[PDB]
RNA sequence: AUUGACGGAAGGGCACCACC
RNA sequence: ACGAGACUCUGGCAUGCUAACUAGUUACGCGACCCCCGAGCGGUCGGCGUCCCCCAACUUCUUAGAGGGACAAGUGGCGUUCAGCCACCCGAGAUUGAGCAAUAACAGGUCUGUGAUGCCCUUAGAUGUCCGGGGCUGCACGCGCGCUACACUGACUGGCUCAGCGUGUGCCUACCCUACGCCGGCAGGCGCGGGUAACCCGUUGAACCCCAUUCGUGAUGGGGAUCGGGGAUUGCAAUUAUUCCCCAUGAACGAGGAAUUCCCAGUAAGUGCGGGUCAUAAGCUUGCGUUGAUUAAGUCCCUGCCCUUUGUACACAC
């Protein structure tokens, strides 16, 4: 797997200035003007569940009700459960949903 | 509480007779609904002439 | 004595278009080849020297209603805009193309920077136009 | 000496037909350069026959709502038309066009009363069905063909001006007089 | 001595030239260069609405105005003698701004 | 007037170029190049314009197709290419005859696996771009 | 199927034929000669070059010759 | 017997929200 | 007597009056440029000045006040010699366009405009109110208002030349219109100045149109739906794509059945520009100018209204 030519290892190792260059001009706009407190905690949730799972599964699900947070790749491989206004959906969070958001994998209809 | 921002939007705006949310007139700094001008309108000076 | 008023403006343009690709003084952009000269044309001009043509009609463009810029500029060269199923629209041309015009002239010494802001006609340029005006009304009538 | 546009002289020109004479506007007083005036002429009743012909012509070209207005193209195009006629036949593009209104023009209609019996038509009237006959002839001949509105303006009133049936105008006539005769 | 500048705004045309008329007159009575009544374009707002206050009928619309007419008179005195120029009578919608040369 | 040279269908890429058509609208029937694109390839090139495409040889045909290949480094810029920051490669460049098929498919189906909405309303075979669906699209729809 | 470029037998005819036609515009000699309209105004055009036909008028969106 | 409304009654007039 | 008309606003006229550096014109002076023999009360100038008070006057154009002006007044004809109608002269104009708009009604619409309101319901696990997310936009289909088209009376590229309404920095209220200079191919970005406005945007360099080039009757360089990739802007947040820009893909559509709408003079139609909505934004509406017609000066056939006569076992109107 690789996205834009760079591997997700240096994907992991890069700080979100050099990472802004790799997404779209959507995601780089909104990396550009802050990430809120919402988007922090949910970060320190992600990273928090993920640092006390087990080997060999995949780590405990965390729900939020935040579909507009774009997925860094310190995202990936953790479980996320998100809200379409009724349901927490579950989403295994894998390499290639990188650009976008999360709000597009919970969907919101029938 | 109040913390949604209402910095612009129809939620922002509202009349200054009735406090209602639709048919809001801005212009020339008026901020009143359409049928609170259609009766003030004498009263501030818009004669119907033609 | 003949001015630039006192001719068809539409072969004036041609003559110093002509004129200034002939003396070899004037600065092209590298990029001339691959644009359009606005954001609602749809292909790219259909002459090769489109940018020697330009130069010239906006030197027409101020010797009469001098003192203009980049702004102005770009709404005498816009044009119509067709948005697909929606209704048209007119739209500004290229700021970029104005204002490399612009500075290749003032290159050649041609326009210059007006004192309240905007762009002018230099004696010189007065001196020009009028030669090639004087030229092409001899040339007419033959 | 006024010429319409500047190189058709128009005093030999011969209205042969005298049911017509004070309708087809074209000469010593109706003389002009342009056909291109600011009318006036749809003001009151029978003003438009005051108008020269070559400008109810003009006037009558601009149509099918994509030409409408367009008012400047329409006096080119019949520029262009009467150039092609002066080359094509040989003689002044006002006559062709003249002996064009006279003979396209419809004597004998039928209007429906109930079956349609079987009616005259005024000489005003028939100007206006010569002219919107031409008109409708070349616009549907110019229609998706390589040929321009020009030459096909200059065909059809040339076909018609010679009385041939392979002009639209002509046809269009014919058909109104048998229908009208048969129905009497 | 200034190049003092008095500015009349109103929404009757009536009462504006009345007052014009006496500043120009008592301006006349104590001899001084008045350049005139200027008259600036007057500002028409508009205001177009729909008449109903449900949504039902036939699209019938109100076309409320209110015209603003402007005058302009310009004196070639001393600040205390305008200062008896003005202050007579003025009509109630008429509305007055002096600029003594200065903003 | 005709050279007896004259091919009268071309075989650029795997598709026919038809002659008898002008050539900067001759090879825009090769799918990934549009006019714009086929401009400013035959303006980088050194072929003329004004010529129906059975009046080239083959070097300008490979000439073209060389320039049409590698983009960037006959000077078209980024922004022309169709594919620019691609999502797996990362590499600019302009997608051809073939490749834009290709391209299309391995797009579609990165976002049909991943169940991304877009990808499940292209499998589904619905709108995508927000387009109200009440009133409209029923023609391919049964 | 009108023909983008004259062949030997077309170029001959309109060489040998065209010069005497009363009325000469690309929209007539681009129906009796089978060819486009491009080939048709340069043909004419290269026939007035070489002055075997007198231009009556140039527009934009008609040309006429004799 | 009177006023209104109606008649798949009988006469007049009007309207490019009717026609020609 | 009310309604109609009169009335009010608006359009058209005034070389007559009142005036104007927040509008100009014309002279004069200075300056630039062009011809020239030596040339000129020469030509172009939205270049500058005459606002230090004469070292220039004036109001034609612009603005807006007061008056004037049109009344079927004049001349023929018809008409009961009546009201009036038709034509014509002189005229800016011989029917400019709207606003207001009666007596009675309708179970017409609005309790979702209101600190207009009766009654009923609910009132702390609230139908109050706030916050987070979703939805109004969902898609086999059937209608209505529209926008773009089907091309050559055209599309594309370049060049040249013209508008009129009117808006603009805000109590709470954050959010204005923008000239000029420099980056960028574009959307855009960064500096810096003007405007609370006849002062600045702005001489609002609008589009159609006009002039030249390419194409050539082909689903074509007509049409631009659908869709892939990228770049910016607004926002606290753009995915179910806000909007804008670039490359690419290139569908139906070849003038539309039965039916049906709207309209008679600067009108229909074409074509753009403002206002409202608006942090972001018009395929909508409301106004504005621009190019500018075909047909008609009639009728009761169709669709509806109004009057009169006539029949009624109808009066909550069969
Ligand atoms: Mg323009
Ligand atoms: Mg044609
Ligand atoms: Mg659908
Ligand atoms: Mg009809
Ligand atoms: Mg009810
Ligand atoms: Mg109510
Ligand atoms: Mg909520
Ligand atoms: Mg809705
Ligand atoms: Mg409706
Ligand atoms: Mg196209
Ligand atoms: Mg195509
Ligand atoms: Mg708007
Ligand atoms: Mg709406
Ligand atoms: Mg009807």
């Amino acid at each position: 797997f690789t996205y834009r030519g760079v591997d997700l290892d240096q994907l992991l190792d890069m700080s979100y200035e050099q990472l802004m260059q790799l997404y779209s001009a959507r995601q780089r706009r909104r990396l550009n003007r802050g990430l809120r407190r919402k988007q922090h905690s949910l970060l320190k949730r992600l990273r928090k569940a993920k640092k006390e799972a087990p080997p060999m599964e995949k780590p405990e699900v965390v729900k939020t009700h935040l579909r507009d947070m774009i997925i860094l790749p310190e995202m990936v491989g953790s479980m996320v459960g998100v809200y379409n206004g009724k349901t927490f959906n579950q989403v295994e969070i894998k390499p290639e949903m990188i650009g976008h958001y999360l709000g597009e994998f919970s969907i919101t209809y029938k | 509480y109040w913390s949604h921002p209402r910095k612009f939007g129809q939620g922002s705006r509202s009349c200054r007779v009735c406090s209602n949310r639709h048919g809001l007139i801005r212009k020339y700094g008026l901020n009143m609904c359409r049928q609170c001008f259609r009766q003030y309108a004498k009263d501030i000076g818009f004669i119907k002439l033609d | 004595g003949v001015t630039v008023k006192d001719v068809n403006q539409q072969e004036f343009v041609r003559a110093l278009a002509a004129f200034l690709k002939k003396s070899g003084k004037l600065k092209v952009p590298e990029w001339v080849d691959t644009v359009k000269l606005a954001k609602h044309k749809e292909l790219a001009p259909y002459d090769e020297n489109w940018f020697y043509t330009r130069a010239a009609s906006t030197a027409r463009h101020l010797y009469l209603r001098g003192g203009a810029g980049v702004g102005s500029m770009t709404k005498i060269y816009g044009g119509r805009q067709r948005n697909g199923v929606m209704p048209s629209h007119f739209s500004r041309g290229s700021k970029s193309v104005a204002r490399r015009v612009l500075q290749a002239l003032e290159g050649l010494k041609m326009v210059e920077k007006d004192q309240d802001g905007g762009r002018k006609l230099t004696p010189q340029g007065q001196r020009d136009l009028d030669r090639i005006a004087g030229q092409v009304a001899a040339a007419n009538k033959k | 000496d006024i010429k319409l546009f500047g190189k058709w002289s128009t005093d030999d020109v011969q209205i042969n037909d005298i049911s017509l004479q004070d309708y087809i506007a074209v000469k010593e007083k109706y003389a002009k350069y342009l056909p291109h005036s600011a009318g006036r002429y749809a003001a009151k009743r029978f003003r438009k026959a005051q108008c020269p012909i070559v400008e109810r012509l003009t006037n009558s070209m601009m149509m099918h709502g994509r030409n409408n207005g367009k008012k400047l193209m329409t006096v080119r195009i019949v520029k262009h038309a009467f150039e092609i006629i002066h080359l094509l036949t040989g003689e002044n593009p006002l006559q062709v066009l003249v002996n064009a209104i006279i003979n396209s023009g419809p004597r004998e209609d039928s209007t429906r009363i109930g079956r349609r019996q079987a009616v005259d038509v005024s000489p005003l009237r028939r100007v206006n069905q010569a002219i919107w006959l031409l008109c409708t002839g070349a616009r549907e001949a110019a229609f998706r063909n390589i040929k321009t509105i020009a030459e096909c303006l200059a065909d059809e009133l040339i076909n018609a001006a010679k009385g041939s049936s392979n002009s639209y105008a002509i046809k269009k006539k014919d058909e109104l007089e048998r229908v009208a005769k048969s129905n009497r | 001595i200034h190049r003092i500048r008095i500015t009349l705004t109103s929404r009757n045309v009536k009462s504006l030239e009345k007052v014009c008329a006496d500043l120009i007159r008592g301006a006349k009575e104590k001899n001084l260069k008045v350049k005139g009544p200027v008259r600036m374009p007057t500002k028409t707002l508009r205001i177009t609405t729909r008449k109903t206050p449900c949504g039902e009928g036939s699209k019938t619309w109100d076309r409320f105005q209110m015209r603003i007419h402007k005058r302009l008179i310009d004196l070639h005195s001393p600040s205390e003698i305008v200062k008896q120029i003005t202050s007579i009578s003025i009509e109630p919608g008429v509305e007055v701004e002096v600029t003594i040369a200065d903003a | 007037v005709i050279p007896e040279k004259f091919q009268h269908i071309l075989r650029v890429l795997n598709t026919n170029i038809d002659g008898r058509r002008k050539i900067a609208f001759a090879i825009t029937a090769i799918k990934g190049v549009g006019r714009r694109y086929a401009h400013v390839v035959l303006r980088k090139a050194d072929i003329d314009l004004t010529k129906r495409a059975g009046e080239l040889t083959e070097d300008e045909v490979e000439r073209v197709i060389t320039i049409m290949q590698n983009p960037r480094q006959y000077k078209i810029p980024d922004w022309f290419l169709n594919r620019q920051k691609d999502v797996k490669d990362g590499k600019y460049s302009q997608v051809l005859a073939n490749g834009l098929d290709n391209k299309l498919r391995e797009d579609l189906e990165r976002l049909k696996k991943i169940r991304a909405h877009r990808g499940l309303r292209h499998f589904w075979g619905l709108r995508v771009r927000g387009q109200h669906t009440k009133t409209t699209g029923r023609r391919g729809r049964t | 199927n009108n023909l983008v470029l004259f062949d030997k037998a077309t170029y001959d005819k309109l060489c040998k034929e065209v010069p005497n036609y009363k009325l000469i515009t690309p929209a007539v000699v681009s129906e009796r000669l089978k060819i486009r309209g491009s080939l048709a105004r340069a043909a004419l055009q290269e026939l007035l070059s070489k002055g075997l036909i007198k231009l009556v008028s140039k527009h934009r969106a008609q040309v006429i010759y004799t």
